[PDB]
DNA sequence: TACACGGGACCACA
DNA sequence: ATGTGGTCCCGTGT
């Protein structure tokens, strides 16, 4: 249990599979950032993009 | 088994039970899934929906294209 | 303990 | 054939 979170579309899993195109780029960010776990790269990417998230 | 792709490289899957490709990175072959913590998964799945994207990977693409400036630094 | 991460296998699908 | 997104079970570690 606990591997789901409550989203606006229902319960969704915390493990998600990135496309090869996306994974190549996303792992680059994580590796460049030198983070141990990839979730932390997402926290960053997100925070480094509030400006836009704020629109829409 | 290596295979060239736009922006990087891919490794063909070895076993017959799973035929999922891995991507080659700076620390070697890597599986393409990623687990996110709960807090992160909640804010991530928000953005995803605010873009109305079906697939999470398309919101990670958006986020990257949107942090391009940062990334490159 | 409780929660977390990620490898392996897997189903439905194209 | 061989890829795909996505999920389950479990070994291991915080």
């Amino acid at each position: 249990r606990h591997s789901k979170v409550f989203t606006s579309k229902g319960p969704r899993d915390r493990r998600v599979r990135l496309s090869a195109h996306t994974a190549i780029q996303f792992y680059d960010v994580q590796d460049r950032l030198g983070y141990d776990r990839p979730s932390k790269a997402v926290d960053w990417l997100i925070k480094k993009a509030k400006t836009a998230i704020d629109k829409l | 088994e290596i295979v060239e792709v736009q922006g990087g490289h891919i490794i063909r899957a070895t076993g017959r039970k799973d035929r999922h490709s891995k991507v080659f990175t700076s620390k070697g072959p890597r599986d393409r899934r990623v687990r996110l913590s709960a807090h992160t998964a909640i804010q991530f799945y928000d953005v995803q929906d605010r873009l109305g994207y079906d697939r999470p990977s398309k919101a990670v693409d958006w986020l990257i294209k949107k942090a391009k400036t940062a990334i490159d630094k």
